[PDB]
C-alpha cells in the first residue's frame, strides 16, 4: 500500500514521558541532516550528552533499558558499527516522519 | 506500644499478591465490562485484543470481571487457558479440546483438529462460550497459520463466541495477523492503556496502607519520591510495591540495634540507599580494606583502555593489545606479573556493578571488545591519586 | 626539524649579545632566544602546550624501593632509609606511606614492621 | 550617542542565597521534578537549564554554596562531577 498511522499513534500513548521526548528529539535531527547522502546515523557519545541537555535520562544503563520498548516494536535497529559505536536508525519511509510532526501540534 | 504489630502486617499487603483494587482504575475498567454485556444480550459475537502496556500487573483486572459475571448471570461456562507448558506451536487446540459441555466430555483420536472443536462453537442450542486467550504473540511460527483459524470463527456462520487477549504491547497489527489492513471482513476493536503517573500510583497507595494499618511508618515527603522514578521505566504496580516495601526492611533491621538487647517516620534518605545499587555505580566504598568495589588486577588493565582511545580515535580493543600495553608498564614500574594464560578469566570477570561488557567468540585474543561508559568518573568520588595516578601521567 | 633550523639557533646567539656592548655571550642570550621561538611554534596551532603534574607526597618513595627490589629480595628496613634521608625525606611521612600501598596489596610487613620484601 | 547605532542596522541587516534567582528557582523546580521528571539538574549539569529568561552570569562560588541546601530539604542529591541523582 502505505504503513498504517495507527500503529505510531498507538504507541506513543500507552509509552511513558520520557520516551516520547526522546522520539521526538531524533526525528528532528533526522529531517534536517536527510539531505546529506552519506548520512550514517548519529553516534552514541553525542546522543547521551544531548538526554541531559534536554532534560532527560539521568544515567547510562537507565537510557538503555527505555530502548527496549523501542527495539522490539520494529522502530529503531542497532548496526555492527566499525568505530565501535551503535547507530541509531529508523527503517520506516522518508514520507512518513514528514507527517508526524504535524500531528503533535495538540 | 504496636511497634512489632504494625511492621507484622505491613509486609503483607505491600507484598505482590494478586493486587485486585477497584479506585484508581474506573474508564480502563467500565469499557471492558460493558463490552461483554451487549454480546451476552444482543446476541453478538467478535473479536477483542487487548493491548496493555509492557509490565504493569493488569492480569487481575481482568480476573475480577469474570467472577462478577458468575454472580450475575448462572448458565453459561467460562474455559480458562494457560498455555505456559506448551514450547512448541501445536499441541493448543487438543489442550482445551476436553471441555466440551462441562459434564460432556470425549477424548482424544489422534489427529483431529479444526473438525470438532468449531463444530460444537457453531451450534445454537449450547450457550454463549467465552474463550480467553493469553501470550499470543509467543504462538507465532514460520507463517502464523495456527493464528488465521481462531481470529476468523467469530465472523463465518453462527457467531458465537467471544475472543479476548490479554497480553502487552510488543507488536501490533503487521505481521502476525495480515488480515487487517486488507480484507474488508473482519472488524476488530484496540484497546490500550497508558502508563499510570504520579496521578494513579500516588492514589494506589493511599487506600493501601491506610485501610490495613493503624499508623504510618514513613512521612508523606518519601511518597512522591518513589512514586516519580517508578513511573519513569514502565509504571508497573509491583516495582512500586516492591521498591518501598524494600526500603522498609533495610529500616526495620535498624531498629534491633542496641534497643531489644538488656512508630517512626523513615525518611527520604533511606529510599535513595536502596535505589543505590540499581542505577548508581558502587565505587565510593572503598576505604579500610573494604572489597566492595575493585580489587586491584583489573585497574591497572582497563587504566590503559582510555590510552589507546585518544591515540587511534577508536573506543574498541582485544585481549592481544591489552597485554602488550601491561607488558611495558610492569617492566617499568617492578609490579607483579600476570601471564596471558589467564588475562582471559578476567574479560569473564569484569561485568557486573554496571562496566564495560564484551560478547562470546570462538578464537581467542581476537576478541572484539568495548567500553561502556567513560567521562568523569575517576577523579573527586574515586581516588585515582596514590594508586594509578602515575599512569595517566605517563602513557 | 632538520638542518635547516639547525643554523637558525647560532644566528639569535649574536642579536643579544651585541646589546650590551661587549663581545661575549651569557645565559641570558640562549633562554630568551628560545623563548621567541617556542611562543611562535604555538602560535600557529589553535591552543597553548602546556603540562599536568601534581605533587603527590608518595610518589618518589615508592621510586626509591625500586632501587632495592632489582638487587635483592630480602630488603632491610633499616638498610632502605639510607638513600631516603639524603636527599631530605622526613621519616614521619614514610610511616603513614606504607599502609597507603600496604593496604592495596603491594608488600607486606611484619609484626615488628622490620622486614619489606616485594611480593 | 545616536552617532553609534548608525552603522549596527547597516552591517547587521545586510549579512543577517541567590536574590531573586532562588527564589523563581523554586518554581521551576515543579516543572522540571514535580512535572517533567529528569532526576539529573544540579552542578554544571545545571547550566542546560538556567538560562530560560533571566540573565546574570553565575559564578563558581555561588553555584558552589548552593549545594549546601536541597539534600536537607528533599531537592537535589550531591555525588560527583555531574551530580544526577534525586
Amino acid at each position: 500500500s502505505s504503513l498504517p498511522l495507527s500503529s505510531l499513534t498507538h504507541v506513543l500513548r500507552s509509552l511513558t514521558p520520557n520516551a516520547r521526548g526522546i522520539f521526538r528529539l531524533l526525528i528532528k535531527y533526522q529531517l534536517d541532516n536527510q539531505d546529506n547522502p552519506s548520512y550514517i546515523g548519529l553516534s552514541f557519545q553525542d546522543f547521551y550528552q544531548q538526554c541531559r541537555e534536554a532534560f532527560l535520562v539521568n544515567s547510562d544503563l537507565t537510557l538503555r533499558a527505555q530502548l527496549t520498548e523501542f527495539r522490539d516494536h520494529k522502530l529503531i535497529r542497532t548496526k555492527k558499527g566499525t568505530d565501535g559505536v551503535e547507530y541509531l536508525l529508523i527503517p520506516v519511509d522518508n514520507g512518513t516522519l514528514t507527517d508526524f510532526l504535524e500531528k503533535e501540534e495538540e | 506500644k504496636q511497634e512489632g504489630t504494625c511492621y507484622q502486617q505491613a509486609k503483607l499487603v505491600l507484598n505482590t499478591a494478586v493486587p485486585d483494587r477497584l479506585p484508581a482504575r474506573e474508564r480502563e475498567m467500565d469499557v471492558i465490562r460493558n463490552f461483554l454485556r451487549e454480546h451476552i444480550c444482543g446476541k453478538k459475537a467478535g473479536s477483542l485484543y487487548l493491548s496493555g502496556a509492557p509490565g504493569t500487573g493488569k492480569t487481575a483486572c481482568l480476573s475480577r470481571i469474570l467472577q462478577d459475571l458468575k454472580k450475575e448471570l448462572k448458565g453459561f461456562k467460562t474455559i480458562m487457558l494457560n498455555c505456559m507448558s506448551l514450547r512448541t506451536a501445536q499441541a493448543v487446540f487438543p489442550a482445551i479440546a476436553q471441555e466440551i459441555c462441562q459434564e460432556e466430555v470425549s477424548r482424544p483420536a489422534g489427529k483431529d483438529m479444526m473438525r470438532k472443536l468449531e463444530k460444537h462453537m457453531t451450534a445454537e442450542k449450547g450457550p454463549m462460550i467465552v474463550l480467553v486467550l493469553d501470550e499470543m504473540d509467543q504462538l507465532d511460527s514460520k507463517g502464523q497459520d495456527v493464528l488465521y483459524t481462531l481470529f476468523e470463527w467469530p465472523w463465518l456462520s453462527n457467531s458465537h463466541l467471544v475472543l479476548i487477549g490479554i497480553a502487552n504491547t510488543l507488536d501490533l497489527t503487521d505481521r502476525i495477523l495480515p488480515r487487517l489492513q486488507a480484507r474488508e471482513k473482519c472488524k476488530p476493536q484496540l484497546l490500550n492503556f497508558p502508563p499510570y503517573t504520579r496521578n494513579q500510583i500516588v492514589t494506589i497507595l493511599q487506600d493501601r496502607l491506610n485501610q490495613v494499618s493503624r499508623d504510618q511508618v514513613l512521612d508523606n515527603a518519601a511518597v512522591q519520591f518513589c512514586a516519580r522514578k517508578v513511573s519513569a521505566v514502565s509504571g508497573d504496580v509491583r516495582k512500586a510495591l516492591d521498591v518501598c516495601r524494600r526500603a522498609i526492611e533495610i529500616v526495620e533491621s535498624d531498629v534491633k540495634s542496641q534497643t531489644i538487647l538488656k512508630p517512626k517516620r523513615v525518611g527520604l534518605i533511606h529510599i535513595s540507599q536502596v535505589i543505590s545499587e540499581i542505577d548508581g555505580n558502587r565505587m565510593t566504598l572503598s576505604q579500610e580494606g573494604a572489597q566492595d568495589s575493585f580489587p586491584l588486577q583489573q585497574k591497572i588493565l582497563v587504566c590503559s583502555l582510555m590510552l589507546l582511545i585518544r591515540q587511534l580515535k577508536i573506543k574498541e580493543v582485544t585481549l592481544g593489545k591489552l597485554y602488550e600495553a601491561y607488558s611495558k608498564v610492569c617492566r617499568k614500574q617492578q609490579v607483579a606479573a600476570v601471564d596471558q594464560s589467564e588475562c582471559l578469566s578476567l574479560s569473564g570477570l569484569l561485568e557486573a556493578r554496571g562496566i564495560l561488557g564484551l560478547k562470546r567468540n570462538k578464537e581467542t585474543r581476537l576478541t572484539k571488545v568495548f567500553f561502556k561508559i567513560e567521562e568523569k568518573e575517576i577523579e573527586h568520588a574515586l581516588k585515582d591519586k596514590a594508586l594509578i595516578g602515575n599512569i595517566l601521567a605517563t602513557g | 626539524t632538520s638542518a635547516r633550523t639547525l643554523l637558525a639557533i647560532l644566528r639569535l646567539s649574536t642579536a643579544l649579545a651585541r646589546l650590551r656592548m661587549v663581545d661575549v655571550v651569557e645565559k641570558e642570550d640562549v633562554n630568551e632566544a628560545i623563548r621567541l621561538m617556542e611562543m611562535s611554534k604555538d602560535s600557529l596551532l589553535g591552543d597553548k602546550g602546556q603540562t599536568a603534574r601534581t605533587q603527590r607526597p608518595a610518589d618518589v618513595i615508592f621510586a626509591t624501593v625500586r632501587e632495592l627490589v632489582s638487587g635483592g629480595r630480602s630488603v632491610r628496613f633499616s638498610e632502605a632509609e639510607q638513600r631516603c634521608v639524603s636527599r631530605g625525606f622526613t621519616p614521619a611521612q614514610f610511616q603513614a606511606a606504607l599502609d597507603e600501598y600496604e593496604e592495596l596489596n603491594v608488600w607486606q610487613v611484619n609484626a615488628s614492621r622490620t622486614r619489606i620484601t616485594f611480593v | 550617542l545616536q552617532d553609534a547605532e548608525e552603522a549596527v542596522e547597516l552591517v547587521q541587516y545586510a549579512y543577517f542565597l541567590s536574590e531573586s534567582r532562588l527564589k523563581a528557582f523554586k518554581v521551576a523546580l515543579l516543572d522540571v521534578f514535580r512535572e517533567a521528571h529528569a532526576q539529573s539538574i544540579g552542578m554544571n549539569r545545571l547550566t542546560e537549564s538556567i538560562n530560560r529568561d533571566s540573565e546574570e552570569p553565575f559564578s563558581s562560588v555561588e553555584i558552589q554554596a548552593a549545594l549546601s541546601k536541597m539534600q536537607d530539604d528533599n531537592q537535589v542529591m550531591v555525588s560527583e562531577g555531574i551530580i544526577f541523582l534525586i
